[PDB]
C-alpha cells in the first residue's frame, strides 16, 4: 500500500553525471554479448545462449523477441527487464500504432516508442532505469532495412553493425574491418557468426547460439492464404539445424 | 528543488554542468535566414549517417531546434513542443508566434523545478524559427526554464570560448552564407577533435524559400555538409 | 503525487527555505522603483556579461499586468513568469467579476498570496522573486509603489530597490528622495531613478533600461537615445566643484 | 532532519517549539481587556525610512465585533484571517447572530492544526505550522469582552492582558504590575501606549505604533494617526508629570 | 537501542520498543493532575487546571462528550479536542441509528482503536494526550484510563499527569471505602477532590485552580467550575 | 522492514518478535472436538476491575483469538479478522473454515513487511474454533508465518507453557476432553506465572467444543471458572 | 426574433443590433447593447437564449484581453473569430451548451481588410460580405443580394443598413425598438449615436 | 406578486406588494419582499419566496465579505453580479426567482439592476418585477417625469403596487416602501391594501370600476 520514494531516484550529481544510469550501464557490461549487422537486403540480430544450468532447457528461454511481424530485438543485461520491455513494445505497437492506422509500426518509431518507457524509468518516482540495452532490427516500405541501439538513458542511435555486453569493444573493432555498403545478408550472417566465435567460451553451435534475421516476407510463416498484398513475416528465427550448416562452412 | 545556502538550485547547477559536457551548438541569425549548426557526441564509423538526427529536430514547418545534452529527455519536450504548435494552429488558424512556443517549453521545464521533487531535464535548447511579427528569431532555454533571444549563440561545451570568437566576427548585416562561414569557423576552432569534419556535424537553416516569399527549412543531407565544408576552405 | 514539505522552521525560528530565496533575490540584477508627484518609473539593470544579445525579442524585466499596471522583479527569471501569468488571469477574472480594473494594493495582496502559498505547501519551494508592482487605480491620478517578498510579505514604498546592491542604491535613495518637496514631474522623476541605477551600473548604456506610468493605462518604455540623454546629462551636470 | 511531527525525548514537537521561536523574532502587539472595551495595539516597525507606515496592516477586523493583533511571520496570517471572517460571516447566516468570540478563536485553532500532510484518523492541508500567533479581540452578550491569544500550537488562552512578539518578555511583566480589573478605556489606552514606548528598538510616534479597540456600542475601530498622536501629547504629558 | 529508532512510529527499537509512542507518552506525565474515581452510582472526575501567566485563563480540562459520558485530558489538549469530537461522534452515531446509549466499554474500545492506527502509519505522530472517561450505561458507574499506545483499562479510580504517583497510591488505598459511597454524590466528589492533593508539591487549591465533573444514575454528566467547586475546596 | 539483511533476514520483523516475548503469557490446547483458549493477566493494582478488562475476543461465532504483544496490534487484527470473516459469508453463506480464516490473517500480517511505509505486527496471536470437519488451533507470528497446534504458548512464559504442553501431547495422544483441557489451561496459565510472580494475575479462560457449546465460543465464567482455578491452586503446590 | 445584422463595406465592418429586451408580455429595455469590444479593431455582437448571450460574450472578452496582455499584441480578426468557433463547438457538446448565436466584425491592420464572421451555436463560421442571425436575415439577405455593392464607402453602407431596418420595421412581427449601431475600422470602434431617427 | 424601482431627481424609490401564494391559496398577506443587504444597498423578491430569501440572504454575506477583504463597501453592480453569476451556475436546475438590486455609492450613483434565475442582468431607471408587473408599469409609465418630488416619486410607487395588487390575483396584502439617496435607504413604511385602497378611492377619485 502506496509508495515513499516519489521522488526521482536518478538524480544529477555535482559533476553531471547520473549516477544510476552509469551503474545500468556498468549492467549492461557485465552481460552476454549481443551484436546487429546491416545488409543490403537484410538484417541479422545474434547473441549467445549462457546457460543457468546444464538441467535447464534453454529453448524455452528466447533472447531474440519477435517485436511485430517486421521487427525483432535481442539485448545485454538484465534479462527479466528485457523480458518486460519486449511486452510493453509489443504492446505500444499496437494501442499507440496499429489501431490508428491499420498498419504495423515502422521501425524508428516503435524504438522511439521502447525508448520513451526506458527515458521514464530513468525519471519516475521510485524506479530505477532499465538494466538493458536493445538491439532492434527491423523494415519497413518507406525506409528499408534499419538496426537500432536503445540505451538504458532513453538514447538511441542507428548503426550499420554494432555489439553491446562483455566482448563489446573487441567486436566493434572486428565490425569496423569487415564491414562494407556492399554485403548480402548471408555475407552478414557469417560475419555476425565470426564475431560471435571470439567472445564464446564453451560450445560454439546452433543449441548455444541465438540468431534471428529481418529478411524477406515469408509466405509460409503467414497462416493464411488468399489476400495477395499479406505476404509475411520478415522476422525470421534461425533454427539449431540452420545455425549447424554455416558453422560447417564458417 | 529545493535551495542552497547561496540561494542556488543544486539539481539545476548540476544539470548545467551535464550539458556543458554535450557537443557544441551554434545558432546564428541573419537578416535574410538562420543558420543551426552541432558538433555529434565522438561517434563511430560504423554509426549510420544517413538516417540519423541526433542533435536537429524539427518543430513545426517554420521552427527547429539544436539540442545539448541528453537526447532522450529532448525527445519528451519536443513531442509535447510538437503538440502545442498543433493546438495553437488549430486555435487560430494560425502558425504559432516563435516566442510563444518557447515560453511554453521553458514553463514545463521551471515547473521540474520548483515542485514534484523529479530530476529536471538535462538539455539546453537553441530555437530557430521565423515568424510575420518579429521575422528570424533565436531563442536559447536550459534547464533552469530560462530563456534569452540572441542574435549568435551557442550551448554545450566550449560556449565561452564560442561566444567569445562570435561576438569577434558577428556583424548586423550579416547574409545567411557569411552566418554559415561563421558557424563552421566557431566550431571548428573550439573541436576538440582533429579535423572538424562532415559525419561530426548537423547542419540546418532557414531561408527565404530558394525564389518564393516562403520559409523554408532545409536539413541537411551528410554530402551537402562534406561540400558546404569544402567551399568555405577547411574540407 | 509529491508532498514532502521542503520548507520548515530551524531552532532559532527561521523558515531556512524562504531565507535561501532570498539570497536568490540577493544575486538577481537590481530592481528599482520611484514615484513621482502625478507618476511612477520603474528602473531595471541589465547584465555586462552577454552583449551579444536581441533586444526586440529578449524578455525585458518589467512586465504589463494589465493596462495601468507593471511589474519588476528581481531572482529567478523563470520563477517569474510562473507569478506575472497568475496575476494577469486574476486581473481579467476581476474585470469579469467585479466590472473594474484591479487596484494595485489588490493584485500586490494577490502576488503576495501565491508567494506565500508556496511556503507552505509540500513538495513545492518558494519563489525566488522580489516583485515590485507599481501603477494607479482605476479613476485615480494618485501613484502607487508595492513590493512584495518570497515570504509574501507586502508593503507600498515611496521609493524602494531590489536584487544586488540594492542596499547601496537603497542608501542614495534615503538621501536623495524627499517625501514633502516627490519629483514634480516625470522628467525629473526619470532622472533620480537613472541616477540611483548609476551608483551601481557603472555602464550606464542600454544597460539601464527606463518605463514610465501616468494616470490613466499610460504606460510608455524609454529608448536607449532617450535614455541616453538622461546618462550623458547627469555626468557632465555632475564633475565640477 | 526527520519529521515535521516527531516527539523529542522530552515530549514536544520539535516544529511546533521552532514556530514559537519565530513569534519571539516579530513585532510587538498588545492587548488589553477592560469593562468598557479590548485595547489592540502594535508595533509598526518599517525595516526602513522609504517605506510608508500606513501600509502596515497588523491590526485587522474579523467582524463588527471581533478585532485581532498579529505578530510573527505576519503573511501567515492572511488566510487565518480570511478564516476567521469566513467562520463569522457564515456563522451569521446559518444562525442569524453574532458568533461568540471563544468560537471564532477555536475555529482559527482547528485550522492551525491543520499541518503535516494528512495525518490517519481521518487530512491536512499545509506543510508547517503556522509561524504567528494572534491576539483575538472582541465582545459577545454571554461573556463580555475578551482577549484570546491564539498559538500554532492550536492551544488559547483568555487574558486579561497580554503581549506577544520580541518585546514580549518584558512587556508581560510591565502588565502583571499595572492591569486591575477597575481599567476604564482610556487607561487602557494609555498603557498600551506607554508599554510599547518602554519595548520598542525607535522613539514611539503616531507613525511607528497603531491602536485600536473593540467596544459593545460602536464595535470594532483602527484608531487613525490624529487620534493616536493626541494619546501620544497626553501620555507624555502625564509621565512628564511623574 | 536509541540511535535511530525514534525516527518515525514505523520502526521498531532493537529492544521491540516504539519510541515515538513512548515519547507521546511522556508528553502526559508532562500534563497537569487529573483524577478520576466511581462507586456503583457515580462516576467523578477531578482534574487541576493549569493556568500560563497570573494574567491568564486556567485551561479546561474536562470535557463532555454526551448526556452519559463525558472525559479529562492530560497533555497535548489538541489531542484531547481531535479526540473528545470522535467519541462525541460515535457517541450521536449510536444514538441516532440504534436510538441506544453507547457503552463506555465501547467508547474504550474505539478510542483505543483510533490511537492504534496512529501507532502504525508512516508519516504521522501518535496521539500526545491521557484521557479519563467517566460514564453511566446499562451497566453502572464506569472509568477508563486511555493511553497513546492506545491502552484503554477500566478501572475503580486512577490519576494521570504531572506527580500523579501521589493520588495514585491515595485511592489505592482508600478503594473499599469510595467504591461504597451509593447514593452520596457530595461524599464521593469530596473524596476525589482530597485523592488529587496527594499529588499537590504546587500549592492549597484555589477556586480557579479546580475542575469537578460527575455523573452518575440519575444526574446527566456535568463540569463543575469557578464558583460552584468552592464547597468542596 | 521491506529491508532484507545481507544474509536474508528481517531486523524488523525479529525486533516486532522481542515486543511479543516482552508480552503476557497467553496459550491454547486442542482437544478432541473442541479448542481452549487461556490467558495471564497482569494486576498493576488493585484498582483494576476484576473479570472487566477482557482480552480473549471473538471473531463470527465460531472463532477465538487469544495475544501476546502489544494489545492494540491483536484488537487490530482482530478488526480486520471481523471484516474478513463477514465478508466471507456474505459471499459464500456459510461461516469461515478455520484454516481459510488462518490464511486471511496470514497474508494480512505478511503484508505488513512488504513495505517501508509499515511497521510488522508487535503480536503474536494464537486463535481456532471448530468448522465443518473439526477443531483447529493456530500460531501466526509477526512474520506473517503461522501452522497448526496441538497446543501453542505464546509471551513471556511461553518456554515453561510449551514444556507443559509437550507432556500432555505424549500423555494424551487418543484425544483430553473439552473439560478435561479447560482444566489444564488454568493450570498451564499458573505454572507460567511463575516468573512474573512479583505481580498478581488474574485468569481468562474460553472454549469452543461441538458437544460442550454447540460449537460456538463461549467464555468459561462462574463455577466451571472457579472449578479450574481450584485445581490449579491444588496442583501448584 | 433579436435582430443581429452586420455588412462589410469597402473600407469597414458596420455591426447593428436590435435594442429591445423583451421576457415574456413585457420589454423590459429599449437601449440594450447586445455588444462586446474583444480588442480595439475587434467588435462582436451576440443573440440567443436569456442568460449565455451576455454570459459567453464577457467570457470571450476577458479572453481575448488576455491575450493582448500577454503577447502585448492584437489578434488578426480571423484568429479571434476561429477561437470563437472553438469555444462553440466544444459547447454544443457539453453538458449544457452556450446558446449564442455571434457576429464578429473586424478591421486587421495586417492586411488593411475589414472582415465579417458570422458564427451560430452550433460553432458553423462562415465569413461574409453580409450576415445576420434569427429571422432578419429571411429579409435581409434578399436586399442585400440586391443593393449591395463591394466598393461600397462607410455612409454608403449605412443607408444600405438603413434599408434593411426599414424592411424589418414594416414586416416583422415584433417590435425591437431600433438598433445600435457601430463602425469597426482602422481607427477602430465607434458608434453612430444617431440612427433612431436620423 | 409586484415589486417596483425606479430612478428620479431624487434617488431610487423601491415599493413592492406582501402576498404569499400556492396555488390560488394566499398563504399569507404580510411577508417581507424586500431585503436590506446594507445601509446603502436594497434587494427585491419575485417568484420562488425560498429561492429569493436564500439567495439574497447569502448575497448579504457575500457583499458583508467584500467590505471585510477591500475595506470599502461594494458596488451595486458587483454586487448584482455576484447574484447574476450564482444564479447562473444553476440554469436549468429550476430556480425562479425575480430580483432588483437597488443602491448608491459614490463612484456609480444610484442605480438599479434587475437579475433573473434566466441569468439576465440588466441596468435601468425603471423595472417592474412579478405577476403584476404588467398593471405597475400600467400605472408607473403613464405618470413617471425625472423631475417628480420625493413626495410624489414615493406616492407614485404607492400608486403603482396598489394598480397591481387590485388587478393581479397573485399580489396584495400591503405596500412597503422605500426610498434610497446618496446617504441610502430610508423606510417609508407598510400600508395596508384594506384601508389604501378606500383611501385612494376617497382622495383621488380614481376606481370607477368598483361599487360602492
Ligand atoms: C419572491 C417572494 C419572497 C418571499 C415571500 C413571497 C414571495 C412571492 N412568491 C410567492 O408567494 C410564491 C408564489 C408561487 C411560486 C412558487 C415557486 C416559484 C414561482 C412561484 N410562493 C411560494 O414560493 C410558496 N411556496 C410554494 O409555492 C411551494 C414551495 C414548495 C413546494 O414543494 C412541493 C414539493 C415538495 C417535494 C417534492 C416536490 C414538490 C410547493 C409549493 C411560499 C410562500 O410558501
Ligand atoms: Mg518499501
Ligand atoms: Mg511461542
Amino acid at each position: 500500500m502506496t509508495d515513499r520514494y516519489s521522488f526521482s531516484l536518478t538524480t544529477f550529481s555535482p559533476s553531471g553525471k547520473l549516477g544510476q544510469i552509469d551503474y545500468a550501464l556498468t549492467a549492461v557490461k557485465q552481460g552476454v554479448t549481443s551484436l546487429g549487422i546491416k545488409a543490403t537486403n537484410g538484417v541479422v540480430i545474434a547473441t549467445e545462449k549462457k546457460s543457468s544450468s546444464p538441467l535447464a532447457m534453454s529453448e524455452t528461454l528466447s533472447k531474440v523477441s519477435l517485436l511485430t511481424p517486421d521487427i525483432g530485438a535481442v539485448y545485454s543485461g538484465m534479462g527479466p527487464d528485457y523480458r518486460v520491455l519486449v511486452d510493453k513494445s509489443r504492446k505500444v505497437a499496437h494501442t499507440s500504432y496499429k489501431r490508428i492506422y491499420g498498419e504495423y509500426p515502422p521501425t524508428k518509431l516503435l524504438v522511439s516508442e521502447v525508448a520513451k518507457i526506458m527515458q521514464e524509468a530513468t525519471q519516475s518516482g521510485g524506479v530505477r532505469p532499465f538494466g538493458v540495452s536493445l538491439l532492434i532490427a527491423g523494415h519497413d516500405e518507406f525506409n528499408g532495412f534499419s538496426l537500432y541501439q536503445v540505451d538504458p538513458s532513453g538514447s538511441y542511435f542507428p548503426w550499420k553493425a554494432t555489439a553491446i555486453g562483455k566482448g563489446s569493444v573487441a567486436a566493434k573493432t572486428f565490425l569496423e574491418k569487415r564491414w562494407n555498403d556492399e554485403l548480402e545478408l548471408e555475407d552478414a550472417i557469417h560475419i555476425a557468426l565470426l564475431t560471435l566465435k571470439e567472445s564464446v567460451e564453451g560450445e560454439f553451435n546452433g543449441d548455444t547460439i541465438e540468431l534471428a534475421i529481418i529478411g524477406d516476407e515469408n509466405p509460409d510463416l503467414l497462416g493464411y492464404t488468399g489476400i495477395p498484398t499479406d505476404k509475411g513475416p520478415r522476422f525470421r528465427k534461425l533454427t539449431s539445424q540452420e545455425i549447424n550448416d554455416r558453422l560447417e562452412a564458417l | 528543488t529545493i535551495f542552497s545556502p547561496e540561494g542556488r538550485l543544486y539539481q539545476v547547477e548540476y544539470a548545467l554542468e551535464s550539458i556543458s559536457h554535450a557537443g557544441t551548438a551554434i545558432g546564428i541569425m541573419a537578416s535574410d535566414g538562420i543558420v543551426l549548426a552541432a558538433e555529434r557526441k565522438v561517434t563511430s564509423t560504423l554509426l549510420e549517417q544517413d538516417t540519423s538526427t541526433e542533435k536537429l529536430y524539427k518543430l513545426n514547418d517554420k521552427i527547429a531546434v539544436a539540442v545539448a545534452g541528453l537526447t532522450a529527455d529532448a525527445e519528451i519536450l519536443i513531442n509535447t513542443a510538437r503538440i502545442h504548435a498543433q493546438n495553437y494552429l488549430k486555435t487560430y488558424n494560425e502558425d504559432i508566434p516563435v516566442e510563444i512556443l518557447v515560453r511554453r517549453l521553458s514553463d514545463i521545464k521551471q515547473g521540474y523545478t520548483q515542485h514534484g521533487g523529479l530530476r529536471p531535464f538535462g538539455v539546453s535548447f537553441i530555437y530557430a524559427g521565423y515568424d510575420d511579427r518579429y521575422g528570424y528569431q533565436l531563442y536559447t532555454s536550459n534547464p533552469s526554464g530560462n530563456y534569452t533571444g540572441w542574435k549568435a549563440i551557442s550551448v554545450g561545451a566550449n560556449t565561452s570560448a564560442a561566444q567569445t570568437l562570435l561576438q569577434m566576427d558577428y556583424k548586423d548585416d550579416m547574409k545567411v552564407d557569411d552566418a554559415i562561414e561563421l558557424a563552421l569557423k566557431t566550431l571548428s576552432k573550439t573541436t576538440d577533435s582533429s579535423a572538424l569534419t562532415y559525419d561530426r556535424l548537423e547542419f540546418a537553416t532557414i531561408r527565404k524559400g530558394a525564389n518564393d516569399g516562403e520559409v523554408y527549412q532545409k536539413i541537411f543531407k551528410p554530402q551537402e555538409i562534406k561540400d558546404i565544408l569544402v567551399k568555405t576552405g577547411i574540407t | 503525487g509529491y508532498d514532502r514539505a521542503l520548507s520548515i522552521f530551524s531552532p532559532d525560528g527561521h523558515i531556512f527555505q524562504v531565507e535561501y530565496a532570498l539570497e536568490a533575490v540577493k544575486r538577481g540584477t537590481c530592481a528599482v522603483g520611484v514615484k513621482g508627484k502625478n507618476c511612477v518609473v520603474l528602473g531595471c539593470e541589465r547584465r555586462s556579461t552577454l552583449k551579444l544579445q536581441d533586444t526586440r525579442i529578449t524578455p525585458s524585466k518589467v512586465s504589463k499586468i494589465d493596462s495601468h499596471v507593471v511589474l519588476s522583479f528581481s531572482g529567478l527569471n523563470a520563477d517569474s513568469r510562473i507569478l506575472i501569468e497568475k496575476a494577469r488571469v486574476e486581473a481579467q477574472s476581476h474585470r469579469l467579476t467585479l466590472e473594474d480594473p484591479v487596484t494595485v494594493e489588490y493584485l500586490t495582496r494577490y502576488v503576495a498570496g501565491v508567494q506565500q502559498r508556496y511556503t507552505q505547501s509540500g513538495g513545492v519551494r518558494p519563489f525566488g522573486v522580489s516583485t515590485l508592482i507599481a501603477g494607479f487605480d482605476p479613476r485615480d491620478d494618485e501613484p502607487k509603489l508595492y513590493q512584495t517578498e518570497p515570504s509574501g510579505i507586502y508593503s507600498s514604498w515611496s521609493a524602494q530597490t531590489i536584487g544586488r546592491n540594492s542596499k547601496t542604491v537603497r542608501e542614495f535613495l534615503e538621501k536623495n528622495y524627499d517625501r514633502k518637496e516627490p519629483p514634480a514631474t516625470v522628467e525629473e522623476c526619470v532622472k533620480l531613478t537613472v541616477r540611483s541605477l548609476l551608483e551601481v551600473v557603472q555602464t550606464g548604456a542600454k544597460n539601464i533600461e527606463i518605463t514610465v506610468v501616468k494616470p490613466d493605462s499610460d504606460i510608455v518604455a524609454l529608448s536607449s537615445e532617450e535614455i541616453n540623454q538622461y546618462v550623458t546629462q547627469i555626468e557632465q551636470e555632475k564633475q565640477e566643484q | 532532519d526527520r519529521g515535521v511531527s516527531t516527539f523529542s525525548p522530552e515530549g514536544r514537537l520539535f516544529q511546533v517549539e521552532y514556530s514559537l521561536e519565530a513569534i519571539k523574532l516579530g513585532s510587538t502587539a498588545i492587548g488589553i481587556a477592560t469593562k468598557e472595551g479590548v485595547v489592540l495595539g502594535v508595533e509598526k516597525r518599517a525595516t526602513s525610512p522609504l517605506l510608508e507606515s500606513d501600509s502596515i496592516e497588523k491590526i485587522v477586523e474579523i467582524d463588527r465585533h471581533i478585532g485581532c493583533a498579529m505578530s510573527g511571520l505576519t503573511a501567515d496570517a492572511r488566510s487565518m484571517i480570511e478564516h476567521a471572517r469566513t467562520a463569522a460571516v457564515t456563522h451569521n447566516l446559518y444562525y442569524d447572530e453574532d458568533i461568540n468570540v471563544e468560537s471564532l478563536t477555536q475555529s482559527v485553532c482547528d485550522l492551525a492544526l491543520r499541518f503535516g500532510e494528512g495525518a490517519s484518523g481521518e487530512e491536512r492541508l499545509m506543510s508547517r505550522p503556522f509561524g504567528v500567533a494572534l491576539l483575538i479581540a472582541g465582545h459577545d452578550a454571554d461573556d463580555g469582552y475578551q482577549l484570546f491569544h491564539a498559538e500554532p500550537s492550536g492551544t488559547f488562552y483568555r487574558y486579561n492582558a497580554k503581549a506577544i512578539g520580541s518585546g514580549s518578555e518584558g512587556a508581560q511583566a510591565e502588565l502583571l504590575n499595572e492591569w486591575h480589573s477597575s481599567l476604564t478605556l482610556k487607561e487602557a489606552e494609555l498603557l498600551v501606549l506607554k508599554i510599547l514606548k518602554q519595548v520598542m528598538e525607535e522613539k514611539l510616534d503616531e507613525n511607528n505604533a497603531q491602536l485600536s479597540c473593540i467596544t459593545k456600542q460602536d464595535g470594532f475601530k483602527i484608531y487613525d494617526n490624529e487620534k493616536t498622536a493626541e494619546l501620544i501629547k497626553e501620555l507624555k504629558e502625564k509621565e512628564a508629570a511623574e | 537501542f536509541r540511535n535511530n529508532y525514534d525516527g518515525d512510529t514505523v520502526t521498531f527499537s532493537p529492544t521491540g520498543r516504539l519510541f515515538q509512542v513512548e515519547y507521546a507518552l511522556e508528553a502526559i506525565k508532562q500534563g497537569s493532575v487529573t483524577v478520576g474515581l466511581r462507586s456503583n452510582t457515580h462516576a467523578v472526575l477531578v482534574a487541576l487546571k493549569r493556568n500560563a501567566d497570573e494574567l491568564s485563563s486556567y485551561q479546561k480540562k474536562i470535557i463532555k462528550c454526551d448526556e452519559h459520558m463525558g472525559l479529562s485530558l492530560a497533555g497535548l489538549a489538541p489531542d484531547a479536542r481531535v479526540l473528545s469530537n470522535y467519541l462525541r461522534q460515535q457517541c450521536n452515531y449510536s444514538s441516532l441509528v440504534f436510538n441506544r446509549k453507547l457503552a463506555v466499554e465501547r467508547a474504550g474500545h474505539l478510542l483505543c482503536d483510533k490511537a492504534q492506527k496512529n501507532t502504525q502509519s508512516y508519516g504521522g505522530r501518535p496521539y500526545g494526550v491521557g484521557l479519563l472517561i467517566i460514564g453511566y450505561d446499562k451497566s453502572g458507574a464506569h472509568l477508563l484510563e486511555f493511553q497513546p499506545s492506545g491502552n484503554v483499562t477500566e478501572l475503580y479510580g486512577t490519576a494521570i499527569g504531572a506527580r500523579s504517583q501521589g493520588a495514585k497510591t491515595y485511592l489505592e488505598r482508600t478503594l473499599d471505602t469510595f467504591i461504597k459511597i451509593d447514593g452520596n454524590p457530595d461524599e464521593l466528589i469530596k473524596a476525589g477532590v482530597e485523592a488529587i492533593s496527594q499529588s499537590l508539591r504546587d500549592e492549597s487549591l484555589t477556586v480557579d485552580n479546580l475542575s469537578i465533573a460527575i455523573v452518575g444514575k440519575d444526574t446527566p454528566f456535568t463540569i463543575y467550575d469557578g464558583e460552584a467547586v468552592a464547597k468542596y475546596i | 522492514n521491506s529491508v532484507f539483511s545481507p544474509d536474508g533476514r528481517n531486523f524488523q520483523v525479529e525486533y516486532a518478535v522481542k515486543a511479543v516475548e516482552n508480552g503476557t503469557t497467553s496459550i491454547g490446547i486442542k482437544c478432541n472436538d473442541g479448542v481452549v483458549f487461556a490467558v495471564e493477566k497482569l494486576i498493576t493494582s488493585k484498582l483494576l476491575v476484576p473479570q472487566k478488562n477482557v482480552k480473549i475476543q471473538v471473531v463470527d461465532r465460531h472463532i477465538g483469538c487469544v495475544y501476546s504483544g502489544l494489545i492494540p496490534d491483536g484488537r487490530h487484527l482482530v478488526n480486520r479478522g471481523r471484516e474478513e470473516a463477514a465478508s466471507f459469508k456474505k459471499l459464500y453463506k456459510t461461516p469461515i473454515p478455520i484454516p481459510a480464516f488462518a490464511d486471511r490473517l496470514g497474508q494480512y500480517v505478511q503484508a505488513h513487511t512488504l513495505y517501508n511505509s509499515v511497521r510488522p505486527f508487535g503480536v503474536s496471536t494464537i486463535f481456532g474454533g471448530v468448522d465443518k470437519n473439526g477443531a483447529h488451533l493456530y500460531m501466526l507470528e509477526p512474520s506473517g508465518s503461522y501452522w497448526g497446534y496441538k497446543g501453542a504458548a505464546t509471551g513471556k512464559g511461553r518456554q515453561s507453557a510449551k514444556a507443559e504442553l509437550e507432556k500432555l501431547v505424549d500423555h494424551h495422544p487418543e484425544g483430553l476432553s473439552a473439560r478435561e483441557a479447560v482444566k489444564q489451561a488454568a493450570k498451564i496459565i499458573y505454572l507460567a506465572h511463575e516468573d512474573n510472580k512479583e505481580k498478581d494475575f488474574e485468569l481468562e479462560i474460553s472454549w469452543c467444543s461441538l458437544s460442550e457449546t454447540n460449537g460456538l465460543h463461549k467464555f468459561v465464567k462462574g463455577d466451571l471458572l472457579q472449578e479450574a482455578i481450584d485445581f490449579a491452586q491444588k496442583e501448584i503446590n | 426574433m433579436d435582430i443581429i445584422l452586420g455588412i462589410r463595406v469597402q473600407d469597414s465592418v458596420i455591426l447593428a443590433s436590435s435594442k429591445a429586451v423583451t421576457r415574456g408580455i413585457s420589454v423590459l429595455k429599449d437601449s440594450d447593447d447586445k455588444t462586446r469590444q474583444l480588442s480595439p479593431h475587434t467588435l462582436m455582437s451576440f443573440a440567443g437564449e436569456a442568460g449565455d448571450t451576455v454570459q459567453f460574450a464577457e467570457y470571450i472578452q476577458a479572453n481575448i484581453q488576455l491575450y493582448s496582455i500577454r503577447e502585448d499584441y492584437e489578434l488578426s480578426p480571423q484568429a479571434v473569430s476561429s477561437f470563437v468557433r472553438q469555444e462553440l463547438a466544444k459547447s454544443i457538446r457539453s453538458r449544457r451548451p452556450y446558446q449564442v448565436n455571434v457576429l464578429i466584425g473586424g478591421y486587421d491592420k495586417k492586411k488593411n481588410k475589414p472582415e465579417l464572421y458570422q458564427i451560430d451555436y452550433l460553432g458553423t463560421k462562415v465569413e461574409l460580405p453580409y450576415g445576420a442571425h434569427g429571422y432578419s436575415g429571411f429579409y435581409t439577405f434578399s436586399l442585400l443580394d440586391h443593393h449591395y455593392r463591394p466598393d461600397m464607402t462607410t455612409e454608403e453602407g449605412l443607408d444600405l443598413l438603413k434599408l434593411c431596418v426599414q424592411e424589418l420595421e414594416k414586416r416583422m412581427p415584433m417590435d425591437f425598438k431600433g438598433v445600435i449601431v457601430k463602425i469597426v475600422d482602422k481607427d477602430g470602434i465607434r458608434q453612430v449615436d444617431d440612427f433612431q431617427a436620423q | 406578486t409586484t415589486t417596483l424601482a425606479f430612478r428620479f431627481q431624487g434617488g431610487i424609490i423601491v415599493a413592492v406588494d406582501s402576498r404569499a401564494t400556492a396555488g390560488n391559496w394566499v398563504a399569507s398577506q404580510t411577508v417581507k419582499k424586500v431585503i436590506e443587504i446594507n445601509p446603502f444597498l436594497l434587494g427585491t423578491m419575485a417568484g420562488g419566496a425560498a429561492d429569493c430569501q436564500f439567495w439574497e440572504t447569502w448575497l448579504g454575506s457575500q457583499c458583508r465579505l467584500h467590505e471585510l477583504r477591500e475595506k470599502e463597501r461594494i458596488s451595486v453592480a458587483a454586487a448584482s453580479k455576484i447574484l447574476s453569476n450564482l444564479v447562473y451556475q444553476y440554469k436549468g436546475a429550476g430556480l425562479s426567482m425575480g430580483t432588483m438590486i437597488c443602491g448608491y455609492t459614490r463612484k456609480e450613483g444610484p442605480t438599479i439592476y434587475y437579475v433573473d434565475s434566466d441569468g439576465t442582468r440588466l441596468k435601468g431607471d425603471i423595472f417592474c418585477v412579478g405577476s403584476g408587473q404588467t398593471f405597475a408599469y400600467g400605472v408607473l409609465d403613464s405618470n413617471y417625469k425625472w423631475d417628480l418630488s420625493v413626495e410624489d416619486a414615493l406616492y407614485l410607487g404607492k400608486r403603482s403596487i396598489l394598480a397591481a395588487a387590485h388587478r393581479d390575483a397573485y399580489s396584495g396584502g400591503s405596500v412597503n416602501l422605500y426610498h434610497v439617496t446618496e446617504d441610502g435607504w430610508i423606510y417609508h413604511g407598510n400600508h395596508d391594501v384594506g384601508e389604501l385602497f378606500w383611501k385612494v378611492k376617497e382622495e383621488e377619485g380614481s376606481f370607477n370600476n368598483v361599487i360602492g
